[PDB]
């Protein structure tokens, strides 16, 4: 009984890990790609200008 | 004539920096794309070793 909530317990925590681990996995792929346009300034507004 | 040497001394101090990076760097760039590449190259390697 008592092991019961290390193991549950445990399975959070690894499932925390793992998002954590992706979300940088993420962020990594997307710099990866993306920088050379980042945070620029809308095409959209100047075009109607 | 005069946006282009405007940008000129501009391009060159770019190429400069670009060829002084790309020497601290083991791997040689050669493109932005290549250069965002070995960017996220780079931030792997900094999780793995902390």
């Amino acid at each position: 009984l008592e092991r019961d909530a290390l193991a549950e317990r445990y399975a959070t925590l690894s499932f925390d890990v793992q998002k954590i681990q992706r979300a940088h996995q993420a962020f990594s792929q997307f710099v990866g790609k993306h920088l050379s346009v980042a945070f620029d300034t809308d095409p959209e507004a100047e075009i109607r200008e | 004539i005069q946006s282009l040497t405007a940008r000129a001394p501009v391009w060159l101090a770019a190429q400069d920096t670009l060829n002084q990076l790309c020497e601290q760097s083991g791997e040689t760039l050669a493109s932005s794309n290549d250069v965002t590449e070995y960017m996220q190259q780079l931030l792997e390697r900094e999780r793995e070793a902390t």
